């Protein structure tokens, strides 16, 4: 239930599933998912006073999605800082048993 | 015209005034040049590939 | 006495304006 999946040798269309539970709407055109995430999180920001508690978490999540050249060390440091504060939800490969431990 | 058995030509002066805006556009482009950039995707190793 | 025809004054003013007009983000604005 935590994943929405379909699979077949050739796509099977079930006639009994019915309509989906989503709504069709229009919005800004983004080249990649990272741009959309950064834009929406930036829009969430700038509406919060400087003393809000969630601001560091929002800033870290925004910096997590940024892409660039030669930012490997900074990105790893930011990821570690998010992991040690319990937001990153480690993906069960090495940081759940090293960083979290 | 002949003008008493000659071929003196009409004077044809020019004052160019359509080049200023074209030069403005060209300078505006050359001030901020652009190129091709590769954006990563949703994979574990797209960052290094794009770099 | 001598007189000044209007055409000479018109050419004087027009050429004086046109020389300056022809001969010339903020750095981009600079000629």
């Amino acid at each position: 239930v935590v994943d929405r999946q379909t699979g077949a040798v050739v796509a099977l269309n079930d006639l009994s599933v019915g309509r989906y539970d989503v709504t069709v709407d229009v919005g800004p055109s983004y080249t990649a998912r990272r741009d959309a995430t950064v834009s929406v999180l930036t829009n969430v920001l700038s509406s919060m006073l400087p003393t809000d508690p969630m601001r560091p978490a929002i800033q870290g999540i925004i910096l997590d999605n940024i892409d660039g050249e030669g930012l490997d060390d900074f990105k790893e440091y930011n990821r570690n800082q998010l992991l040690i504060s319990g937001i990153a939800k480690p993906r069960n490969e090495k940081e759940q048993q090293i960083v979290q431990q | 015209t002949k003008l008493d058995e000659q071929f003196e030509k009409y004077p044809k002066f020019e004052i160019n005034k359509v080049a200023t805006e074209l030069n403005r556009i060209i300078a505006e482009y050359r001030n901020n040049r652009i190129t091709v950039k590769f954006r990563p995707g949703d994979r574990e190793a797209s960052e290094e590939l794009a770099n | 006495p001598a007189v000044m025809n209007q055409a000479l004054a018109a050419l004087l003013q027009q050429t004086s304006a046109d020389i300056q007009e022809v001969t010339g983000m903020n750095r981009a604005d600079m000629a």
